[PDB]
Protein backbone atom coordinates (compact mmCIF):
# COMPACT_ATOMS: atom_id res chain seq x y z
CA UNK A 1 0.00 0.00 0.00
CA UNK A 2 2.83 2.41 0.85
CA UNK A 3 4.24 2.05 -2.67
CA UNK A 4 0.87 3.05 -4.14
CA UNK A 5 0.88 6.36 -2.26
CA UNK A 6 4.31 7.19 -3.68
CA UNK A 7 3.18 6.61 -7.28
CA UNK A 8 -0.04 8.61 -6.95
CA UNK A 9 1.63 11.55 -5.20
CA UNK A 10 3.96 12.06 -8.19
CA UNK A 11 1.37 11.40 -10.91
CA UNK A 12 -1.68 13.57 -10.04
CA UNK A 13 -4.44 11.00 -9.63
CA UNK A 14 -6.67 9.62 -6.87
CA UNK A 15 -7.82 6.18 -5.75
CA UNK A 16 -10.26 4.19 -3.63
CA UNK A 17 -8.92 0.77 -2.66
CA UNK A 18 -11.30 -2.17 -2.25
CA UNK A 19 -10.41 -5.78 -1.50
CA UNK A 20 -11.26 -8.75 -3.69
CA UNK A 21 -14.38 -10.89 -3.35
CA UNK A 22 -12.39 -14.07 -2.64
CA UNK A 23 -8.75 -14.06 -1.60
CA UNK A 24 -7.58 -16.17 -4.53
CA UNK A 25 -5.11 -15.06 -7.18
CA UNK A 26 -6.15 -15.19 -10.83
CA UNK A 27 -6.25 -18.68 -12.33
CA UNK A 28 -7.75 -20.41 -15.35
CA UNK A 29 -9.78 -23.31 -13.89
CA UNK A 30 -10.35 -24.83 -17.32
CA UNK A 31 -13.92 -26.15 -17.28
CA UNK A 32 -14.66 -25.79 -21.05
CA UNK A 33 -18.32 -24.94 -20.39
CA UNK A 34 -17.97 -21.21 -21.12
CA UNK A 35 -15.72 -21.52 -24.19
CA UNK A 36 -12.55 -22.66 -22.41
CA UNK A 37 -13.73 -21.44 -18.99
CA UNK A 38 -13.08 -17.98 -17.54
CA UNK A 39 -10.83 -16.27 -15.02
CA UNK A 40 -11.61 -15.64 -11.35
CA UNK A 41 -10.24 -13.92 -8.28
CA UNK A 42 -8.23 -10.72 -8.56
CA UNK A 43 -7.11 -11.12 -12.17
CA UNK A 44 -10.64 -11.95 -13.31
CA UNK A 45 -11.88 -8.64 -11.89
CA UNK A 46 -9.30 -6.63 -13.85
CA UNK A 47 -10.50 -7.47 -17.35
CA UNK A 48 -14.19 -6.97 -16.54
CA UNK A 49 -13.66 -3.27 -15.84
CA UNK B 1 -26.35 14.04 -36.21
CA UNK B 2 -24.11 12.39 -38.81
CA UNK B 3 -26.48 9.71 -40.06
CA UNK B 4 -26.19 7.85 -43.34
CA UNK B 5 -28.34 8.01 -46.48
CA UNK B 6 -29.10 6.19 -49.73
CA UNK B 7 -28.57 7.93 -53.06
CA UNK B 8 -31.56 6.27 -54.75
CA UNK B 9 -33.96 5.44 -51.91
CA UNK B 10 -37.35 4.09 -53.04
CA UNK B 11 -36.33 4.34 -56.70
CA UNK B 12 -37.04 1.86 -59.49
CA UNK B 13 -36.08 3.52 -62.80
CA UNK B 14 -32.47 2.30 -62.88
CA UNK B 15 -33.07 -1.03 -61.13
CA UNK B 16 -35.73 -2.16 -63.62
CA UNK B 17 -33.47 -1.28 -66.55
CA UNK B 18 -30.45 -2.88 -64.85
CA UNK B 19 -32.28 -6.15 -64.17
CA UNK B 20 -33.00 -6.56 -67.89
CA UNK B 21 -29.38 -6.39 -69.02
CA UNK B 22 -27.96 -8.95 -66.59
CA UNK B 23 -30.59 -11.52 -67.59
CA UNK B 24 -30.32 -10.64 -71.28
CA UNK B 25 -26.53 -10.93 -71.23
CA UNK B 26 -26.70 -14.30 -69.45
CA UNK B 27 -29.27 -15.63 -71.93
CA UNK B 28 -26.96 -14.69 -74.82
CA UNK B 29 -24.25 -17.12 -73.67
CA UNK B 30 -26.71 -19.60 -72.13
CA UNK B 31 -26.99 -21.54 -75.42
CA UNK B 32 -24.51 -24.36 -74.77
CA UNK B 33 -24.36 -28.16 -74.92
CA UNK B 34 -26.20 -28.40 -71.60
CA UNK B 35 -29.98 -28.71 -71.47
CA UNK B 36 -31.96 -25.55 -72.24
CA UNK B 37 -35.22 -27.17 -71.17
CA UNK B 38 -37.99 -24.86 -69.99
CA UNK B 39 -39.50 -25.31 -66.51
CA UNK B 40 -42.37 -27.82 -66.25
CA UNK B 41 -45.64 -26.59 -67.72
CA UNK B 42 -48.85 -26.98 -65.73
CA UNK B 43 -49.80 -26.07 -62.17
CA UNK B 44 -51.65 -29.11 -60.86
CA UNK B 45 -48.80 -31.05 -59.24
CA UNK B 46 -45.20 -31.99 -59.99
CA UNK B 47 -42.08 -33.47 -58.43
CA UNK B 48 -39.43 -32.91 -61.11
CA UNK B 49 -36.46 -30.67 -60.33
CA UNK C 1 -59.20 -33.10 -35.01
CA UNK C 2 -55.75 -33.90 -36.42
CA UNK C 3 -54.20 -34.05 -39.89
CA UNK C 4 -52.04 -37.10 -40.64
CA UNK C 5 -50.84 -36.02 -44.07
CA UNK C 6 -48.37 -38.32 -45.84
CA UNK C 7 -46.21 -38.03 -48.97
CA UNK C 8 -46.06 -40.41 -51.91
CA UNK C 9 -48.53 -42.88 -53.41
CA UNK C 10 -46.82 -45.78 -51.60
CA UNK C 11 -47.73 -44.31 -48.20
CA UNK C 12 -51.43 -44.09 -49.10
CA UNK C 13 -52.04 -47.82 -48.58
CA UNK C 14 -50.67 -47.78 -45.02
CA UNK C 15 -52.23 -44.38 -44.24
CA UNK C 16 -55.78 -45.76 -44.16
CA UNK C 17 -54.96 -48.58 -41.74
CA UNK C 18 -52.79 -46.35 -39.53
CA UNK C 19 -55.83 -44.16 -38.82
CA UNK C 20 -57.58 -46.54 -36.42
CA UNK C 21 -54.21 -47.87 -35.23
CA UNK C 22 -53.08 -44.51 -33.81
CA UNK C 23 -56.57 -43.55 -32.59
CA UNK C 24 -56.41 -46.11 -29.77
CA UNK C 25 -52.66 -45.75 -29.17
CA UNK C 26 -52.88 -42.76 -26.80
CA UNK C 27 -55.88 -41.80 -24.65
CA UNK C 28 -56.28 -38.81 -22.33
CA UNK C 29 -59.25 -37.62 -20.26
CA UNK C 30 -61.56 -35.21 -22.04
CA UNK C 31 -59.84 -35.63 -25.41
CA UNK C 32 -61.04 -37.02 -28.74
CA UNK C 33 -58.59 -37.92 -31.52
CA UNK C 34 -59.82 -38.31 -35.11
CA UNK C 35 -56.88 -39.15 -37.39
CA UNK C 36 -57.29 -38.02 -41.00
CA UNK C 37 -54.99 -39.21 -43.78
CA UNK C 38 -54.57 -37.90 -47.33
CA UNK C 39 -54.00 -39.49 -50.74
CA UNK C 40 -52.26 -36.42 -52.21
CA UNK C 41 -49.28 -36.90 -54.52
CA UNK C 42 -46.64 -34.47 -55.71
CA UNK C 43 -43.81 -32.54 -54.07
CA UNK C 44 -44.72 -29.11 -55.47
CA UNK C 45 -46.76 -26.82 -53.15
CA UNK C 46 -49.74 -26.99 -55.52
CA UNK C 47 -51.87 -29.64 -53.81
CA UNK C 48 -49.89 -29.08 -50.59
CA UNK C 49 -51.84 -25.88 -49.84
CA UNK C 50 -55.17 -26.04 -51.73
CA UNK C 51 -56.77 -29.18 -50.29
CA UNK C 52 -54.73 -28.74 -47.10
CA UNK C 53 -56.70 -25.52 -46.55
CA UNK C 54 -59.88 -27.55 -47.04
CA UNK C 55 -58.81 -29.62 -44.03
CA UNK C 56 -58.32 -26.35 -42.14
CA UNK C 57 -61.47 -24.66 -43.45
CA UNK C 58 -63.74 -27.71 -43.55
CA UNK C 59 -62.45 -30.29 -41.08
CA UNK C 60 -61.08 -27.62 -38.68
CA UNK C 61 -58.06 -29.74 -37.75
CA UNK C 62 -55.43 -28.63 -35.23
CA UNK C 63 -51.99 -30.23 -35.23
CA UNK C 64 -50.38 -31.66 -38.36
CA UNK C 65 -47.90 -34.54 -38.67
CA UNK C 66 -45.99 -34.81 -41.95
CA UNK C 67 -44.28 -37.93 -43.28
CA UNK C 68 -42.12 -37.72 -46.41
CA UNK C 69 -40.68 -40.52 -48.53
CA UNK C 70 -37.78 -39.00 -50.47
CA UNK C 71 -34.64 -37.68 -48.78
CA UNK C 72 -34.90 -34.23 -50.38
CA UNK C 73 -35.44 -31.56 -47.69
CA UNK C 74 -36.76 -29.14 -50.31
CA UNK C 75 -40.28 -29.55 -48.85
CA UNK C 76 -39.16 -28.65 -45.32
CA UNK C 77 -39.24 -24.84 -45.87
CA UNK C 78 -42.68 -25.17 -47.50
CA UNK C 79 -44.45 -25.93 -44.21
CA UNK C 80 -42.22 -23.50 -42.28
CA UNK C 81 -43.90 -20.51 -43.93
CA UNK C 82 -47.32 -22.14 -43.55
CA UNK C 83 -46.70 -22.81 -39.85
CA UNK C 84 -46.25 -19.09 -39.13
CA UNK C 85 -49.11 -18.14 -41.48
CA UNK C 86 -52.18 -19.35 -39.57
CA UNK C 87 -50.28 -19.78 -36.26
CA UNK C 88 -50.99 -23.52 -36.19
CA UNK C 89 -48.71 -26.08 -34.48
CA UNK C 90 -46.91 -28.22 -37.07
CA UNK C 91 -44.69 -31.18 -36.15
CA UNK C 92 -42.77 -33.31 -38.66
CA UNK C 93 -41.67 -36.74 -37.45
CA UNK C 94 -39.19 -37.81 -40.13
CA UNK C 95 -38.62 -37.93 -43.89
CA UNK C 96 -37.37 -35.15 -46.12
CA UNK C 97 -38.15 -32.57 -43.42
CA UNK C 98 -35.70 -34.12 -40.96
CA UNK C 99 -32.67 -31.81 -40.93
CA UNK C 100 -32.89 -28.82 -38.61
CA UNK C 101 -33.61 -25.50 -40.34
CA UNK C 102 -32.12 -22.42 -38.67
CA UNK C 103 -32.79 -19.57 -38.25
CA UNK C 104 -36.60 -19.74 -38.10
CA UNK C 105 -39.09 -16.89 -38.34
CA UNK C 106 -40.58 -15.36 -35.20
CA UNK C 107 -43.73 -17.01 -33.89
CA UNK C 108 -43.10 -20.19 -35.89
CA UNK C 109 -44.85 -23.30 -34.57
CA UNK C 110 -42.88 -25.80 -36.66
CA UNK C 111 -41.41 -28.61 -34.56
CA UNK C 112 -38.59 -30.68 -36.06
CA UNK C 113 -37.76 -34.17 -34.79
CA UNK C 114 -34.14 -34.15 -35.91
CA UNK C 115 -30.74 -34.09 -34.24
CA UNK C 116 -28.39 -31.29 -35.28
CA UNK C 117 -24.65 -31.71 -35.79
CA UNK C 118 -23.95 -30.40 -32.27
CA UNK C 119 -25.15 -33.56 -30.52
CA UNK C 120 -23.61 -35.74 -33.24
CA UNK C 121 -20.23 -34.01 -32.78
CA UNK C 122 -20.22 -35.09 -29.11
CA UNK C 123 -20.58 -38.88 -29.25
CA UNK C 124 -17.83 -39.27 -31.87
CA UNK C 125 -15.11 -38.13 -29.46
CA UNK C 126 -16.12 -40.68 -26.81
CA UNK C 127 -15.57 -43.62 -29.18
CA UNK C 128 -12.20 -42.11 -30.16
CA UNK C 129 -10.72 -42.66 -26.69
CA UNK C 130 -12.70 -45.90 -26.34
CA UNK C 131 -10.77 -47.47 -29.23
CA UNK C 132 -7.66 -45.25 -28.75
CA UNK C 133 -8.16 -42.91 -31.71
CA UNK C 134 -6.76 -39.70 -30.24
CA UNK C 135 -5.21 -38.75 -33.59
CA UNK C 136 -7.79 -37.35 -36.01
CA UNK C 137 -8.23 -34.81 -38.80
CA UNK C 138 -11.39 -32.81 -39.56
CA UNK C 139 -12.15 -31.46 -43.04
CA UNK C 140 -15.23 -29.92 -44.62
CA UNK C 141 -16.92 -29.05 -47.90
CA UNK C 142 -18.57 -25.77 -48.89
CA UNK C 143 -21.80 -25.74 -46.89
CA UNK C 144 -24.01 -23.06 -45.30
CA UNK C 145 -23.11 -24.49 -41.89
CA UNK C 146 -19.44 -25.44 -42.04
CA UNK C 147 -18.63 -22.49 -39.77
CA UNK C 148 -20.39 -24.16 -36.83
CA UNK C 149 -18.63 -27.48 -37.45
CA UNK C 150 -15.16 -25.91 -37.30
CA UNK C 151 -15.94 -23.41 -34.52
CA UNK C 152 -16.82 -26.07 -31.94
CA UNK C 153 -13.89 -28.34 -32.85
CA UNK C 154 -11.37 -26.51 -30.67
CA UNK C 155 -13.86 -26.34 -27.78
CA UNK C 156 -13.87 -30.07 -26.99
CA UNK C 157 -10.13 -30.46 -27.60
CA UNK C 158 -9.38 -27.66 -25.12
CA UNK C 159 -9.96 -29.89 -22.08
CA UNK C 160 -9.56 -33.60 -21.26
CA UNK C 161 -6.42 -35.27 -19.92
CA UNK C 162 -5.22 -36.79 -23.20
CA UNK C 163 -3.62 -34.50 -25.76
CA UNK C 164 -5.58 -34.09 -28.99
CA UNK C 165 -4.19 -33.23 -32.42
CA UNK C 166 -6.20 -31.51 -35.14
CA UNK C 167 -5.66 -30.71 -38.81
CA UNK C 168 -7.60 -30.49 -42.05
CA UNK C 169 -8.38 -28.41 -45.12
CA UNK C 170 -10.87 -25.65 -45.97
CA UNK C 171 -12.92 -26.80 -48.98
CA UNK C 172 -12.87 -29.15 -51.98
CA UNK C 173 -13.94 -28.69 -55.61
CA UNK C 174 -15.19 -31.89 -57.28
CA UNK C 175 -15.20 -30.18 -60.68
CA UNK C 176 -11.47 -29.41 -60.49
CA UNK C 177 -10.60 -33.04 -61.26
CA UNK C 178 -9.75 -36.29 -59.49
CA UNK C 179 -6.00 -35.68 -59.79
CA UNK C 180 -6.35 -32.13 -58.45
CA UNK C 181 -8.56 -33.41 -55.62
CA UNK C 182 -6.06 -36.19 -54.89
CA UNK C 183 -3.17 -33.71 -55.10
CA UNK C 184 -4.42 -31.96 -51.95
CA UNK C 185 -5.50 -35.31 -50.45
CA UNK C 186 -1.87 -36.20 -49.63
CA UNK C 187 -1.72 -33.73 -46.70
CA UNK C 188 -2.41 -36.52 -44.22
CA UNK C 189 -1.18 -36.41 -40.62
CA UNK C 190 -3.50 -38.85 -38.82
CA UNK C 191 -5.39 -42.13 -39.20
CA UNK C 192 -8.99 -40.85 -39.46
CA UNK C 193 -10.51 -38.05 -41.54
CA UNK C 194 -13.71 -36.24 -40.56
CA UNK C 195 -15.53 -34.72 -43.53
CA UNK C 196 -18.57 -32.42 -43.78
CA UNK C 197 -20.04 -33.61 -47.08
CA UNK C 198 -23.42 -33.32 -48.78
CA UNK C 199 -25.68 -36.05 -50.13
CA UNK C 200 -25.35 -34.91 -53.76
CA UNK C 201 -21.53 -34.87 -53.64
CA UNK C 202 -21.23 -37.93 -51.36
CA UNK C 203 -20.87 -40.31 -54.31
CA UNK C 204 -18.34 -38.21 -56.31
CA UNK C 205 -16.20 -37.53 -53.22
CA UNK C 206 -16.14 -41.27 -52.50
CA UNK C 207 -14.89 -41.84 -56.05
CA UNK C 208 -12.44 -38.97 -55.50
CA UNK C 209 -10.92 -40.92 -52.60
CA UNK C 210 -10.59 -43.98 -54.85
CA UNK C 211 -7.61 -42.40 -56.62
CA UNK C 212 -6.03 -41.74 -53.21
CA UNK C 213 -5.84 -45.51 -52.62
CA UNK C 214 -7.90 -45.34 -49.40
CA UNK C 215 -10.89 -47.66 -49.81
CA UNK C 216 -10.15 -50.61 -47.53
CA UNK C 217 -10.73 -51.03 -43.82
CA UNK C 218 -7.22 -49.69 -43.17
CA UNK C 219 -8.61 -46.14 -43.28
CA UNK C 220 -11.90 -44.81 -41.94
CA UNK C 221 -14.13 -41.76 -42.33
CA UNK C 222 -17.11 -40.36 -40.42
CA UNK C 223 -20.17 -38.83 -42.09
CA UNK C 224 -21.63 -35.62 -40.66
CA UNK C 225 -24.95 -34.91 -42.37
CA UNK C 226 -28.05 -37.06 -42.97
CA UNK C 227 -17.66 -48.89 -54.64
CA UNK C 228 -18.31 -47.70 -51.09
CA UNK C 229 -14.99 -47.53 -49.19
CA UNK C 230 -14.81 -49.72 -46.11
CA UNK C 231 -14.81 -48.23 -42.63
CA UNK C 232 -17.63 -45.69 -42.68
CA UNK C 233 -19.57 -44.37 -39.69
CA UNK C 234 -23.01 -42.78 -39.88
CA UNK C 235 -25.72 -41.48 -37.56
CA UNK C 236 -29.42 -42.27 -37.93
CA UNK C 237 -31.06 -40.41 -35.01
CA UNK C 238 -33.59 -43.25 -34.60
CA UNK C 239 -34.17 -43.12 -38.35
CA UNK C 240 -34.11 -46.92 -38.61
CA UNK C 241 -35.61 -47.48 -35.14
CA UNK C 242 -39.00 -47.08 -33.43
CA UNK C 243 -40.67 -48.35 -36.66
CA UNK C 244 -43.22 -45.97 -38.21
CA UNK C 245 -46.53 -46.64 -36.45
CA UNK C 246 -44.92 -45.80 -33.10
CA UNK C 247 -43.24 -42.71 -34.57
CA UNK C 248 -46.45 -41.27 -36.04
CA UNK C 249 -48.39 -41.94 -32.82
CA UNK C 250 -45.99 -39.84 -30.74
CA UNK C 251 -46.64 -36.84 -32.99
CA UNK C 252 -50.10 -36.34 -31.50
CA UNK C 253 -49.04 -37.54 -28.03
CA UNK C 254 -47.04 -34.36 -27.41
CA UNK C 255 -49.87 -32.23 -28.84
CA UNK C 256 -52.39 -33.75 -26.43
CA UNK C 257 -50.14 -32.88 -23.48
CA UNK C 258 -49.58 -29.47 -25.06
CA UNK C 259 -53.33 -29.08 -25.42
CA UNK C 260 -53.68 -30.16 -21.78
CA UNK C 261 -50.81 -27.83 -20.83
CA UNK C 262 -52.92 -24.76 -21.65
CA UNK C 263 -56.31 -26.23 -20.71
CA UNK C 264 -55.43 -26.76 -17.03
CA UNK C 265 -54.72 -23.06 -16.45
CA UNK C 266 -57.64 -21.80 -18.55
CA UNK C 267 -60.26 -23.32 -20.82
CA UNK C 268 -59.79 -22.22 -24.43
CA UNK C 269 -59.71 -24.19 -27.68
CA UNK C 270 -58.07 -22.12 -30.45
CA UNK C 271 -59.88 -21.80 -33.78
CA UNK C 272 -57.18 -19.92 -35.70
CA UNK C 273 -57.00 -22.66 -38.34
CA UNK C 274 -60.78 -22.74 -38.80
CA UNK C 275 -60.37 -20.41 -41.80
CA UNK C 276 -57.32 -20.02 -44.02
CA UNK C 277 -57.89 -16.68 -45.77
CA UNK C 278 -61.45 -15.78 -44.75
CA UNK C 279 -59.90 -13.17 -42.43
CA UNK C 280 -57.40 -10.47 -43.39
CA UNK C 281 -55.74 -10.57 -39.98
CA UNK C 282 -53.14 -12.66 -38.13
CA UNK C 283 -52.60 -10.45 -35.07
CA UNK C 284 -54.54 -12.74 -32.71
CA UNK C 285 -51.91 -15.12 -31.37
CA UNK C 286 -50.16 -15.96 -28.11
CA UNK C 287 -48.16 -18.82 -26.59
CA UNK C 288 -47.05 -19.77 -30.10
CA UNK C 289 -43.96 -21.56 -28.76
CA UNK C 290 -44.65 -21.31 -25.01
CA UNK C 291 -45.25 -25.08 -24.89
CA UNK C 292 -43.10 -28.18 -25.49
CA UNK C 293 -40.36 -27.85 -22.88
CA UNK C 294 -41.00 -30.66 -20.36
CA UNK C 295 -42.69 -33.50 -22.26
CA UNK C 296 -42.26 -37.09 -21.05
CA UNK C 297 -43.47 -39.92 -23.28
CA UNK C 298 -42.21 -43.43 -24.07
CA UNK C 299 -39.80 -43.14 -21.11
CA UNK C 300 -37.79 -40.52 -23.01
CA UNK C 301 -37.58 -36.75 -22.64
CA UNK C 302 -38.97 -34.75 -25.58
CA UNK C 303 -37.54 -31.34 -24.73
CA UNK C 304 -37.39 -28.70 -27.46
CA UNK C 305 -35.62 -25.38 -27.92
CA UNK C 306 -36.96 -22.02 -29.09
CA UNK C 307 -35.94 -22.83 -32.67
CA UNK C 308 -38.06 -25.98 -32.40
CA UNK C 309 -35.55 -28.83 -32.42
CA UNK C 310 -34.99 -31.76 -30.08
CA UNK C 311 -32.36 -31.05 -27.41
CA UNK C 312 -32.54 -34.32 -25.42
CA UNK C 313 -32.43 -37.06 -28.07
CA UNK C 314 -31.67 -40.78 -28.14
CA UNK C 315 -29.13 -40.91 -30.96
CA UNK C 316 -27.88 -44.14 -32.53
CA UNK C 317 -24.62 -44.31 -34.50
CA UNK C 318 -24.41 -46.65 -37.50
CA UNK C 319 -21.27 -48.25 -38.91
CA UNK C 320 -20.61 -49.70 -42.36
CA UNK C 321 -20.43 -53.49 -42.56
CA UNK C 322 -18.29 -55.45 -45.02
CA UNK C 323 -21.43 -56.79 -46.75
CA UNK C 324 -22.27 -53.21 -47.85
CA UNK C 325 -24.85 -52.91 -45.07
CA UNK C 326 -25.31 -50.50 -42.17
CA UNK C 327 -26.02 -51.74 -38.64
CA UNK C 328 -26.19 -49.90 -35.33
CA UNK C 329 -23.01 -50.14 -33.25
CA UNK C 330 -23.25 -47.51 -30.50
CA UNK C 331 -26.30 -46.60 -28.43
CA UNK C 332 -26.61 -43.09 -26.96
CA UNK C 333 -29.82 -42.73 -24.94
CA UNK C 334 -29.89 -39.84 -22.44
CA UNK C 335 -26.12 -39.39 -22.00
CA UNK C 336 -25.40 -43.14 -21.85
CA UNK C 337 -22.12 -44.43 -23.29
CA UNK C 338 -22.53 -48.20 -22.89
CA UNK C 339 -21.74 -48.88 -26.58
CA UNK C 340 -21.18 -52.32 -28.12
CA UNK C 341 -18.29 -54.16 -29.80
CA UNK C 342 -15.97 -53.96 -26.77
CA UNK C 343 -12.72 -52.07 -27.19
CA UNK C 344 -10.49 -55.13 -26.63
CA UNK C 345 -8.09 -56.19 -29.42
CA UNK C 346 -7.20 -52.65 -30.44
CA UNK C 347 -6.12 -51.87 -34.02
CA UNK C 348 -8.27 -54.82 -35.14
CA UNK C 349 -12.01 -54.52 -35.71
CA UNK C 350 -13.32 -51.43 -37.53
CA UNK C 351 -9.80 -50.61 -38.75
CA UNK C 352 -7.39 -53.12 -40.25
CA UNK C 353 -3.60 -52.67 -40.17
CA UNK C 354 -1.99 -50.97 -43.16
CA UNK C 355 1.21 -52.93 -42.45
CA UNK C 356 1.37 -56.19 -40.49
CA UNK C 357 4.89 -55.53 -39.18
CA UNK C 358 4.80 -52.55 -36.79
CA UNK C 359 1.83 -53.93 -34.82
CA UNK C 360 3.26 -56.40 -32.30
CA UNK C 361 2.14 -57.70 -28.91
CA UNK D 1 -51.59 -16.52 -49.18
CA UNK D 2 -53.70 -14.23 -51.39
CA UNK D 3 -50.80 -13.78 -53.82
CA UNK D 4 -49.41 -17.23 -53.00
CA UNK D 5 -52.30 -18.68 -55.02
CA UNK D 6 -50.59 -17.32 -58.16
CA UNK D 7 -46.95 -18.21 -57.44
CA UNK D 8 -46.98 -20.54 -60.46
CA UNK D 9 -50.46 -20.33 -62.01
CA UNK D 10 -49.65 -16.74 -63.07
CA UNK D 11 -45.94 -16.05 -62.51
CA UNK D 12 -44.56 -19.12 -64.30
CA UNK D 13 -47.55 -19.50 -66.65
CA UNK D 14 -45.42 -17.53 -69.13
CA UNK D 15 -42.53 -19.98 -68.54
CA UNK D 16 -40.40 -17.24 -67.01
CA UNK D 17 -36.91 -17.83 -65.64
CA UNK D 18 -36.79 -15.19 -62.88
CA UNK D 19 -39.11 -13.16 -60.66
CA UNK D 20 -38.52 -9.53 -59.66
CA UNK D 21 -40.12 -8.25 -56.45
CA UNK D 22 -40.27 -4.88 -54.71
CA UNK D 23 -41.12 -3.61 -51.25
CA UNK D 24 -44.88 -2.95 -51.05
CA UNK D 25 -46.16 0.64 -50.91
CA UNK D 26 -47.71 -0.15 -47.52
CA UNK D 27 -44.86 -0.02 -44.94
CA UNK D 28 -45.79 -3.30 -43.27
CA UNK D 29 -43.37 -5.87 -41.83
CA UNK D 30 -41.77 -6.64 -45.24
CA UNK D 31 -44.06 -9.61 -45.86
CA UNK D 32 -44.09 -9.49 -49.68
CA UNK D 33 -40.89 -11.49 -50.47
CA UNK D 34 -41.66 -14.52 -48.28
CA UNK D 35 -43.89 -16.43 -50.78
CA UNK D 36 -41.73 -15.90 -53.87
CA UNK D 37 -38.59 -16.92 -51.97
CA UNK D 38 -40.11 -20.21 -50.79
CA UNK D 39 -42.11 -21.02 -53.92
CA UNK D 40 -39.75 -19.98 -56.73
CA UNK D 41 -36.81 -21.07 -54.59
CA UNK D 42 -38.42 -24.49 -54.29
CA UNK D 43 -38.08 -24.85 -58.07
CA UNK D 44 -34.46 -23.66 -57.67
CA UNK D 45 -35.34 -20.58 -59.74
CA UNK D 46 -33.24 -17.54 -58.74
CA UNK D 47 -35.23 -14.45 -57.77
CA UNK D 48 -34.26 -10.78 -57.79
CA UNK D 49 -35.53 -7.87 -55.72
CA UNK D 50 -35.41 -4.10 -55.52
CA UNK D 51 -35.84 -1.68 -52.60
CA UNK D 52 -34.89 -4.60 -50.34
CA UNK D 53 -32.89 -4.07 -47.12
CA UNK D 54 -33.22 -6.99 -44.70
CA UNK D 55 -30.32 -9.12 -43.50
CA UNK D 56 -32.64 -12.13 -43.09
CA UNK D 57 -32.21 -12.85 -46.83
CA UNK D 58 -28.43 -13.27 -46.69
CA UNK D 59 -27.45 -16.91 -46.14
CA UNK D 60 -28.20 -19.73 -48.58
CA UNK D 61 -29.39 -22.10 -45.83
CA UNK D 62 -32.87 -20.55 -45.64
CA UNK D 63 -32.79 -18.83 -49.06
CA UNK D 64 -30.41 -20.51 -51.50
CA UNK D 65 -31.61 -18.44 -54.49
CA UNK D 66 -31.72 -14.71 -53.70
CA UNK D 67 -29.72 -11.88 -55.30
CA UNK D 68 -30.95 -8.49 -54.10
CA UNK D 69 -29.49 -5.53 -55.99
CA UNK D 70 -29.70 -3.18 -52.98
CA UNK D 71 -27.43 -4.21 -50.08
CA UNK D 72 -29.23 -4.57 -46.73
CA UNK D 73 -29.09 -2.39 -43.62
CA UNK D 74 -25.96 -4.17 -42.37
CA UNK D 75 -23.72 -2.22 -44.77
CA UNK D 76 -24.11 1.03 -42.80
CA UNK D 77 -21.47 -0.24 -40.36
CA UNK D 78 -18.80 -0.43 -43.08
CA UNK D 79 -19.11 3.27 -43.96
CA UNK D 80 -18.48 4.30 -40.35
CA UNK D 81 -15.25 2.26 -40.36
CA UNK D 82 -13.53 4.61 -42.80
CA UNK D 83 -15.40 7.69 -41.55
CA UNK D 84 -13.94 7.64 -38.03
CA UNK D 85 -10.48 6.94 -39.48
CA UNK D 86 -10.09 10.43 -40.98
CA UNK D 87 -11.34 11.90 -37.68
CA UNK D 88 -8.69 10.04 -35.62
CA UNK D 89 -10.89 7.74 -33.52
CA UNK D 90 -9.67 4.49 -31.97
CA UNK D 91 -12.12 3.32 -29.28
CA UNK D 92 -15.85 2.99 -29.89
CA UNK D 93 -19.05 2.05 -28.07
CA UNK D 94 -22.02 0.81 -30.12
CA UNK D 95 -25.72 1.02 -29.25
CA UNK D 96 -27.35 -1.94 -31.02
CA UNK D 97 -30.81 -3.40 -30.42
Amino acid sequence: IDLLIKLARTMNFTYEVHLVADGKFGTQERVNNSNKKEWNGMMGELLSG
Amino acid sequence: ILGLQLINGKNESAHISDAVGVVAQAVHELLEKENITDPPRGCVGNTNI
Amino acid sequence: NVALVFSGPAYAAEAARLGPAVAAAVRSPGLDVRPVALVLNGSDPRSLVLQLCDLLSGLRVHGVVFEDDSRAPAVAPILDFLSAQTSLPIVAVHGGAALVLTPKEKGSTFLQLGSSTEQQLQVIFEVLEEYDWTSFVAVTTRAPGHRAFLSYIEVLTDGSLVGWEHRGALTLDPGAGEAVLSAQLRSVSAQIRLLFCAREEAEPVFRAAEEAGLTGSGYVWFMVGPPLPAGLFAVRSAGWRDDLARRVAAGVAVVARGAQALLRDYGFLPELGHDCRAQNRTHRGESLHRYFMNITWDNRDYSFNEDGFLVNPSLVVISLTRDRTWEVVGSWEQQTLRLKYPLWSRYGRFLQPVDDTQHLT
Amino acid sequence: IQMALSVCEDLISSQVYAILVSHPPTPNDHFTPTPVSYTAGFYRIPVLGLTTRMSIYSDKSIHLSFLRTVPPYSHQSSVWFEMMRVYSWNHIILLVS
